[PDB]
């Protein structure tokens, strides 16, 4: 109809994407360190 | 009906299925099937008209008969071994009664006759639920006791289902009957691999459910239940017809589409067991399904049919309700062939 | 005019960038098939005084 | 000069209750547009 | 018969358009003269000038990776050796018989 | 091999983000550049192959087909520019998308180190062609044609798939290299006979074999010009490539199993050549001529000698170019007359002389005039067949005579005689059409200078 | 929060909004009668909302901008041609009748939506009911075929079986000769060509098929030309009578929720106006359909959804 | 290979602890890139169905689709790799513990094996 | 396996066959289902009491309860179908055809 960009929904969407990406990066780093520690690489 | 009542009934259907899939006692599995049957009827009869009432009555009769046969098999198996746990059947007569009951619940041939009838009687949303969610519980029970099934009987019913779906879909102008016969053929494809690999059964179920969800949501969006009604869709929303055509190509098993993944894998699995003739007949029979999918694709997007004058008014309006999961369903039912080895996730 | 034809002729650059990316990907995929480098019976060779790998 | 597109007589092939009409199924009538029948 | 003898409301089939009418020097590519001329120019430059000439020259001068000259030089030196040493040119056995262990029949 | 695949994929975003009046120019320029890039796969080895990775490899059988496939797309764009002028921008972009997708599938099909990957892409090519035929075809029969073109193919292709997976259960691999190095003789058994048939019939139906050739005149007559071009130039050669690849595991059973197919081909080439003599449709005539040439290619592959394979490669390339040119000439006539009947527009040499020269050159190269590569392939196959049996020379000579007859009949009917009086809409030929014909014909006469580039891996 | 099941679950019930004044009213009468003035007076006096009679471009007034669109893109019919050549070879008469019925259906859905959403009553001219009377006349004068009226009957059944009829039906009774006098005194050259037989058929099929049928499910107030001038007595008559015979007293919250989901979604309202039944007067060829649809899409604010059209002036597109 | 009853299997555990002994998929894994591409296609189709400018309608929505597809694809790839590692582990252990069923065949060269020759004529 | 169990199973088979003929009277279909559950109850009770499996003394009750609930639903459906035609004849449900 006649609507402005819903800044609430936009903020939630951007925040969800940023949180998911940050969580994925942290998970990958934890996985790499755990694999190296458990297999005696570094 | 009241939206709260509708939500409660849907959650009761889902809770019955979950009770079937989480329990280890035959009585609790029977109770889950009973709960699912009980809460399913008003959902089919949501849009009150004599057709829906007739469909609900046919569905109730078939499913109650199947439940009675299931309880009979449970009692015979208990008689020949004092066991209530879902594992082995312990009797040839109890296993045959059980396979018959689960085939009637699934709609496998020769117990397929109710599927087109009920699907034509009910609306598109009820048909979506009926053809997607109602297969999870009988197939889970079959996956649990697959090592007991006589492969001859299961393979006979699977081949019969594939043949019947292929031949019965060729004669249909109604879209809901086409969906019902497609469901019958896909059930046949699923149950032909249970004796060998239940992982392939689950993979086929997932792919079929994705394609069926996309197809039903496209049919609801362009609210057509007839071939000629679907022929008018291009003059309002051609992109919907294009997506429908690609989805029908996927449903026919044409590579490199997603629908090619199950059959391929199934064929592959069946060749590891020195089974050659049956997969060949299965593929040659699935050609019929592809043929009537192509007829629908011709009628929908590849050619432009005559329209009516009043359609111009429809050009001025947009859908009030939109489906959140339709794009994901389309992409998943069309473009996941490169991700095939992920089936080792034992989906 | 710069910053105007770019918005109009930007599409042309894509085919060449795809070619460069494909060349890089071909080299990258090549880098993982070096199990027999300088190990075949036919071309088993002694390294030069300032050579590390016989091919890349 | 113009690509062929289906006309009314072509589209009417797909308007029956079933494909491939026969003598036994000739009397069959397509279902109502809304899935509601007269109560008589 | 009150019917109009008309099956439906349809556009009449149009007559095909001539590109030479609104534009002599039309090159048959597009109805816009500038786009037409530049489409001609790019087709001719990238098809005849670049691919057809430079590609043909590139194929003509492709290095001898099929090893025809190498094969002829190897054969020349091999013939030179065998003629001088009295050897019977090419041999009938492709592999040395001493490194073949035949199965005894003893029948 | 990704240096060719990635630009072809980038052709799609470049097409869809192009201006409404810049799609043809950009597509043509970048397709020509991709052809130039692909031209550097002709540097082949006398050793094994160009094994780029675990997924893609190049061969001197693959490289000429790849170069032809890349070169065909710009010509198809030029040919399609005319009859799609009154079309919406979105649908023109969709047509170009279909063409690009078909090129991508063909390029990946021809490299495809795996037999299952080859099968998947070999069947993926079936979808864009079907859409092109059934969507942008003019007549009402296009739908029917599509149905034929589909089911025939699948009728042969589903058994192959079964056989394929079966082989991997016994051999353990479907990689061409391991398959070739670890090949073992195929016993003379019923199971092996049916495995042989499953392996062969999929490629046999696509050549097409004489018995199974009915889909081809339908599909070619019904398809638009670009569809006809790609069907005659590249899609028919998928069967030949597949047979040459797969016959390595079918020995020695090929000696016995080849007899029915050899007889079908040697008699059906005569049959289809004679059919061409009584044909009222240009496109149908060119389609039947294609059937005859592919019958000769089938004979070559079944004989399975070095000269047979060299001749088959040369003939496949030469026929692709020649048949594409012939379809383009017929389409230039059709876009003026709108009839597609040979007897209608007559005496066109008096009205369009340069196009008459193009017609003459195309007819001469279809006629296998030496030293064209058409005759190089023809002669190599004929010599191999003569060594196979000296009585084949009768059928080969009859085929040559009938081929000359219908080629010159098609030339004389359309170009010679008196012009039809009531046809007054015949305009001078456009620069686009003349350039299209030249870009078809100059590569053939250049290839006759370096024949070893198209003689395959047994050269 | 657009209306739906969630709003109904949380607080939204339409029975609390009804204050015995909703009472949807529909005024009728002949072609040239003072039904519009009487309807407007009723709407002003009762405090209800007036809906001017639906025309060729009624749907144009509720979509995009309210400005009407071109005739070839909206309706593809004209009343002036129907008056000039009622027996035209292109089937303008039945195309006009069907488009007008679809407009009536859209306007009735809009009125029902307004009443069920706000509780305020509405006043209408000719509704989906009594729209057939013109059709009947067109059949008896020979302007349309019997297949046309059969297709009209099918569409009318499958569409009008879904709505609640008006509480009050108001009819203005004016005889044919004085209507004709009004027509000549009007001055419209196309309006001049109406015969007396056409008006007589309209009135006869009007008070011989529409009055008894609404008498059994609605409350009808017949008025003459003289006694329709004074709206005070009409308002008094409307207020005095109480509706307890129709379907309205049997409605409740869940039936109202169903109807409110129905009256929204104008696409689902108009679903059966384009049923695949091929009458030459209304079926349109594939080529013309494609051309006209492409022309409609190229309209300024019609390529995308209402809020996503840059040329009209919609901003912030990339964040919506 | 039915591993449903494999001993020491926690019932509803998506990724067991021992799966942490395996190298995680790289963030630039081609399969992760394909999952992101699938999310992008879903965003484009979402824009197209709702009649919005397909390429540039909602950037937040397309970003969310891509991100969610990448997230689920990463975890799915981990589970896939773990299951294949279990299959190989079990197969090698079974071959080790059953030496009589997988014998060491004698090494024979082609110079001492007689293969039938079939001339092509 | 005694003769009593076979007699009960044959009663179950007869009830199922009766449900399968469909002469008329969907009412009779519901009767056949109820006879089937009666035979099920009897035979399960006999098996459970014979083996002294104390806890499964629950399940006949349970079975009974659930079956009767089903019957109620079925009866309701019957009424509505009859409410359309005035009779419960099986052959009246011929509107939907395969
Ligand atoms: C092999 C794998 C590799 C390739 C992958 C291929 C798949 C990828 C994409 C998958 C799907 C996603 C997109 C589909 C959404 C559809 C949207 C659409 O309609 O298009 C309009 C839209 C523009 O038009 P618009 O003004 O916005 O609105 C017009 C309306 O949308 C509607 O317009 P309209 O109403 O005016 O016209 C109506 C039209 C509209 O109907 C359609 O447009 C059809 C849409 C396609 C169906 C999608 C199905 C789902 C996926 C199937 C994939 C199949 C592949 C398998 C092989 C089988 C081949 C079929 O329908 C018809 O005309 C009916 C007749 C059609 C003939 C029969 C139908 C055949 C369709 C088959 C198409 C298959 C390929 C599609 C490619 C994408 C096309 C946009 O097109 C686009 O711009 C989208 C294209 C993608 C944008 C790319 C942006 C990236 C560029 C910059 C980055 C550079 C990259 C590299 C980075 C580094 C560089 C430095
Ligand atoms: C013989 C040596 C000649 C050397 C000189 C260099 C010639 C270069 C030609 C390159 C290929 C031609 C390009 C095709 C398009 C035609 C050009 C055009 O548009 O014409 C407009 C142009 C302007 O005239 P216009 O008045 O404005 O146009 C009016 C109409 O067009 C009406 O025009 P029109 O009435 O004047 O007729 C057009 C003309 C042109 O149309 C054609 O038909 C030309 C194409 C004929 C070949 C047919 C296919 C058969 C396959 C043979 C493959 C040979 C290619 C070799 C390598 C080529 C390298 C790219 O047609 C003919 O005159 C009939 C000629 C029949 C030739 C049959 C003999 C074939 C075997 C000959 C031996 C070749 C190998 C020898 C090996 C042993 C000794 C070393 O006219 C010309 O330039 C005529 C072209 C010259 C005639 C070609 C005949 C000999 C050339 C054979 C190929 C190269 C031989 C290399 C060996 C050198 C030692
Ligand atoms: C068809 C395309 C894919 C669609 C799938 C739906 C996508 C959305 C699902 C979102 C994530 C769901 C995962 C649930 C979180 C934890 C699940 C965990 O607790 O359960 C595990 C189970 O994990 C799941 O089974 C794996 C789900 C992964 C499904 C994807 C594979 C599809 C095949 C590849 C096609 C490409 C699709 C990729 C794009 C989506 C353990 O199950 P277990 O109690 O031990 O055994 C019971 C099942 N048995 C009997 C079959 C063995
Ligand atoms: C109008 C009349 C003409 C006017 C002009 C008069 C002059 C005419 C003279 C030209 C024709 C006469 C023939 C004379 C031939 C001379 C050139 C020839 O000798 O070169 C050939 C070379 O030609 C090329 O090999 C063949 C052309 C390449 C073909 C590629 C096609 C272009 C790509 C476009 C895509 C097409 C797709 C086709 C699918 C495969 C053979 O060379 P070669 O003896 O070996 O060794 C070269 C030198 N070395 C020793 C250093 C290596
Ligand atoms: C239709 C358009 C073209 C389609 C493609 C046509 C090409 C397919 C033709 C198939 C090739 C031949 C099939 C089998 C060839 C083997 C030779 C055998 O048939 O002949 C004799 C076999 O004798 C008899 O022929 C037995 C078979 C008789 C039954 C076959 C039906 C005959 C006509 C049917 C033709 C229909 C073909 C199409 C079916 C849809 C040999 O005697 P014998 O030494 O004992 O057998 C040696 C082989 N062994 C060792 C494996 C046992
Ligand atoms: C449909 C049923 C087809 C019946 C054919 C049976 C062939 C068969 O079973 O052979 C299997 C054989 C190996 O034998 P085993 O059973 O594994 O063991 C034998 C030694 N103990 O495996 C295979 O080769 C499978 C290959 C597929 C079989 C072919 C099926 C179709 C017929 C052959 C293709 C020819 C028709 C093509 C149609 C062309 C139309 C354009
Ligand atoms: N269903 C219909 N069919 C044909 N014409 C109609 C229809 N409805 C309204 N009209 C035309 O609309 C015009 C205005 O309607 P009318 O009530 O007669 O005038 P007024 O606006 O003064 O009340 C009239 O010429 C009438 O014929």
């Amino acid at each position: 109809p006649h609507g402005s960009p819903d800044w609430l929904k936009v903020g939630l969407t951007l925040g969800t994407s940023v949180f998911l990406w940050i969580y994925l990066i942290k998970q990958h780093k934890e996985d790499v360190l755990e694999y190296k520690r458990r297999n005696g690489l570094e | 009906m009241n939206p709260i009542i509708y939500t409660t009934l849907i959650m009761t259907v889902m809770s019955g299925t979950m009770l079937v899939m989480i329990s280890s006692h035959w009585l609790l599995i029977w109770i889950g099937f009973e709960m699912n049957l009980l809460a399913m009827i008003p959902v089919l009869m949501k849009n009150f008209n004599p057709r829906a009432t007739e469909a609900a009555t046919k569905y109730f009769l078939t499913q109650a008969t199947a439940s009675m046969m299931l309880m009979m098999a449970i009692i015979i198996n208990l008689l020949y071994s004092g066991q209530w746990t879902i594992t082995k059947m312990f009797n040839p007569v109890a296993m045959t009664m059980m396979t018959m009951a689960l085939a009637m619940k699934l709609g496998l041939s020769p117990f397929h006759f109710w599927v087109p009838e009920v699907t034509q009687g009910i609306s598109l949303q009820a048909g979506l639920l009926l053809l997607t969610w109602q297969k999870l519980a009988p197939l889970s029970v079959l996956c649990q006791i697959s090592q007991s099934i006589n492969p001859n009987l299961m393979l006979t019913m699977a081949m019969l289902s594939i043949l019947i779906g292929g031949w019965g879909g060729l004669n249909q102008t109604q879209l809901r009957k086409i969906m019902a016969y497609s469901s019958i053929a896909h059930m046949g494809w699923m149950t032909a691999v249970l004796p060998y690999n239940t992982t392939m059964t689950i993979l086929n179920l997932l792919i079929y459910i994705t394609m069926t969800l996309a197809m039903f949501m496209l049919l609801i969006h362009s609210s057509a239940t007839t071939t000629l009604s679907l022929s008018h869709t291009w003059n309002k929303m051609p992109v919907i017809t294009s997506l429908m055509m690609v989805t029908l190509l996927s449903m026919g098993g044409l590579p490199p589409l997603s629908g090619f993944m199950p059959k391929w894998m199934i064929i592959q699995e069946m060749t590891k067991n020195e089974s050659i003739i049956m997969p060949t007949l299965m593929a040659m029979t699935a050609l019929l399904n592809l043929y009537f999918y192509m007829r629908l694709a011709y009628s929908s997007s590849l050619t432009m049919f005559p329209s009516t004058n009043n359609m111009k008014m429809k050009w001025q309006f947009e859908h009030t309700k939109q489906m959140k999961l339709l794009p994901t369903m389309i992409v998943l039912s069309t473009l996941v062939l490169p991700m095939t080895p992920a089936l080792s996730s034992l989906n | 005019n710069v910053l105007q034809i770019v918005r109009d002729h930007w599409v042309h650059i894509l085919v060449p960038v795809g070619f460069v990316f494909g060349c890089y990907l071909d080299r990258r995929s090549d880098e993982k098939l070096t199990a027999f480098r300088n190990k075949s019976l036919l071309f088993k060779r002694e390294l030069r005084p300032n050579e590390e790998v016989t091919w890349k | 000069a113009r690509q062929w597109q289906p006309d009314v007589e072509w589209a009417e092939q797909f308007g029956g209750a079933v494909m491939y009409p026969t003598k036994e199924t000739a009397h069959w009538k397509p279902p109502p547009w809304n899935d509601v029948d007269p109560p008589k | 018969p009150p019917e109009p003898t008309i099956r439906l409301q349809e556009d009449p089939d149009p007559e095909d358009e001539n590109l030479y009418e609104k534009n002599p020097d039309s090159h048959g590519y597009d109805k816009d003269p500038i786009v037409d001329l530049w489409n001609m120019r790019v087709v001719f430059f990238f098809g005849f000038s670049i691919v057809l000439v430079l590609g043909s020259t590139f194929v003509a001068y492709l290095p001898d990776y099929r090893m025809q000259e190498w094969a002829r030089r190897e054969a020349e030196r091999l013939v030179k050796y065998r003629e001088a040493n009295g050897l019977p040119l090419m041999e009938s056995n492709c592999f040395d018989p001493n490194k073949i262990q035949l199965p005894e029949d003893e029948d | 091999m990704l240096k060719i695949i990635i630009p072809t994929t980038m052709l799609l975003p470049m097409t869809w983000m192009s201006k409404h009046n810049m799609i043809w120019i950009n597509a043509t320029v970048h397709s020509l550049l991709i052809s130039l890039i692909s031209l550097s796969l002709l540097n082949q080895l006398g050793e094994n192959s160009l094994n780029f990775s675990l997924t893609f490899f190049s061969d001197s059988l693959s490289a000429p087909l790849l170069v032809l496939t890349t070169w065909l797309l710009p010509l198809m764009l030029m040919a399609s520019q005319s009859h799609l002028s009154k079309e919406t921008t979105t649908r023109k972009k969709l047509y170009i998308t279909m063409l690009i997708l078909l090129q991508l599938f063909l390029i990946m099909t021809f490299t495809a180190t795996e037999l299952i990957l080859f099968y998947i892409l070999f069947e993926a090519t079936l979808v864009p062609t079907l859409i092109i035929i059934t969507r942008w075809g003019n007549q009402t029969e296009r739908l029917n044609a599509g149905l034929y073109f589909l089911f025939y193919t699948l009728a042969g292709s589903l058994p192959l798939l079964v056989a394929l997976v079966y082989i991997q259960n016994t051999t353990g691999s479907l990689n061409f290299l391991i398959i070739h190095y670890w090949s073992h003789p195929l016993s003379n058994s019923w199971s092996n006979i049916f495995m042989w048939l499953a392996c062969i019939m999929a490629f046999m139906v696509k050549m097409p074999l004489y018995g199974l050739h009915l889909w081809l005149p339908k599909a070619h007559v019904e398809a638009p010009i670009a569809g006809s071009m790609v069907l005659a130039a590249v899609l028919l050669k998928l069967g030949g490539y597949g047979m040459m690849r797969i016959t390595t595991i079918l020995n020695p059973l090929t000696n016995y199993m080849a007899y029915p197919f050899l007889m079908l081909s040697m008699w059906g080439m005569i049959m289809t050549s004679s059919i061409c003599l009584r044909q009222t449709d240009l496109k149908s005539l060119i389609a039947y001529s294609s059937v005859s040439h592919m019958a000769l290619v089938i004979v070559a592959i079944m004989i399975q000698t070095p000269w047979s394979f060299m001749g088959a490669t040369a003939l496949m390339i030469a026929h692709g170019l020649t048949s594409s040119m012939l379809f383009c000439l017929a389409n230039t006539n059709y876009e003026r007359v709108h009839s597609r009947t040979m007897i209608l527009a007559r005496g066109l040499q008096t009205l369009l002389p340069l196009m008459a020269t193009w017609w003459l050159v195309a007819s001469l190269t279809n006629l296998a005039l030496p030293p064209s590569i058409n005759l190089i392939g023809e002669l190599f196959i004929i010599t191999a067949s003569f060594s196979w049996s000296n009585i084949t020379i009768i059928l080969m000579g009859m085929n040559m005579m009938i081929t000359a007859l219908y080629s010159l009949y098609m030339l004389i009917t359309t170009q010679r005689g008196k012009y039809t009086h009531h046809i007054n809409n015949i305009k001078p030929s456009f620069t686009r059409e003349n350039a299209l014909m030249a870009l078809h014909i100059l590569p053939l006469l250049l290839l006759t200078l370096n024949p070893k580039m198209i003689l395959g891996p047994l050269y | 929060l657009q209306y739906g099941p969630l709003a109904f679950v949380l607080g939204e019930r339409t029975t609390r909004k009804l204050t015995e004044t909703s009472k949807v009213i529909t005024v009728d009468g002949n072609i040239c009668s003072g039904k519009g003035r009487l309807a407007r007076e009723i709407a002003e006096k009762l405090g209800l909302r007036h809906f001017p009679e639906a025309g060729i471009h009624y749907a144009d007034s509720t979509t995009g901008d309210g400005k009407p669109l071109d005739v070839q893109l909206s309706g593809n019919c004209s009343l002036e041609k129907f008056y000039d050549d009622p027996k035209s070879n292109d089937g303008n008469s039945y195309r006009l009748q069907s488009w007008l019925y679809a407009s009536r259906l859209l306007q009735y859905a809009d009125a029902l939506e307004h009443l069920l959403s706000t509780g305020q009553g509405v006043v209408l001219e000719r509704s989906i009911y009594s729209d057939f009377v013109f059709l009947e006349a067109m059949y008896r004068q020979g302007f349309i075929r019997k297949q046309c009226v059969e297709h009209y009957n099918e569409v009318k059944k499958v569409t009008a079986c879904e709505y609640l009829p008006p509480h009050v039906v108001v009819y203005v009774d004016v005889p044919v000769p004085e209507i004709q006098s009004r027509i000549q005194k009007k001055g419209n050259p196309h309006e001049m060509k109406i015969t007396a037989a056409y008006l007589q058929d309209i009135e006869n099929a009007y008070k011989k098929t529409f009055l008894p049928e609404m008498s059994e499910k609605c409350e009808v107030l017949q008025y003459s030309a003289r006694e329709a001038e004074d709206a005070e007595k009409v308002v008094e008559d409307i207020e005095y009578l109480k509706c307890d015979k129709g379907p309205w007293p049997d409605q409740d919250d869940r039936t109202f929720h169903r109807l409110r989901m129905l009256v929204q979604n104008k696409l689902e309202v108009l679903n059966y106006t384009t049923i695949p039944v091929y009458l030459p007067e209304i079926t349109i060829g594939a080529h013309q359909s494609d051309r006209v649809f492409q022309k409609f899409t190229e309209l300024p604010g019609r390529k995308y959804s209402p809020g996503y059209n840059e040329d009209v002036g919609d901003k912030w597109i990339w964040l919506k | 290979t039915m591993m449903s009853g494999r001993p020491g299997r926690v019932p509803l555990q998506f990724l067991p602890n021992e799966a942490r002994s395996l190298p995680p998929p790289k963030l630039t894994d081609p399969r992760l890139v394909y999952m992101g591409f699938l999310g992008y296609c879903s965003g484009l189709i979402d824009n197209a169905i709702r009649r919005r400018p397909v390429v540039s309608a909602g950037l937040h929505r397309q970003l969310l689709y891509v991100t969610s597809f990448v997230f689920f694809g990463y975890y799915l790839l981990k589970r896939q790799d773990y299951m294949y590692a279990l299959r190989d582990h079990d197969m090698f252990a079974y071959v080790k513990s059953h030496p009589e069923d997988f014998p060491e065949k004698d090494k024979k060269t082609y110079g001492e094996i007689l293969e039938e020759f079939h001339p092509v004529r | 396996m005694p003769l009593v169990y076979m007699n009960i199973i044959m009663a179950f088979a007869i009830a199922l066959a009766g449900l399968l003929m469909y002469r008329s009277h969907l009412m009779s279909s519901l009767l056949c289902l109820e006879g089937m559950m009666l035979s099920l109850f009897i035979m399960s009770t006999l098996i459970i009491l014979n083996t002294h499996f104390t806890l499964a003394n629950m399940m006949p009750i349970i079975l009974l309860v659930f079956a009767a609930c089903e019957a109620a639903l079925g009866l309701s459906l019957l009424v509505m179908v009859s409410n359309t035609y005035g009779t419960d004849y099986v052959q009246n449900l011929n509107l939907l055809q395969c």
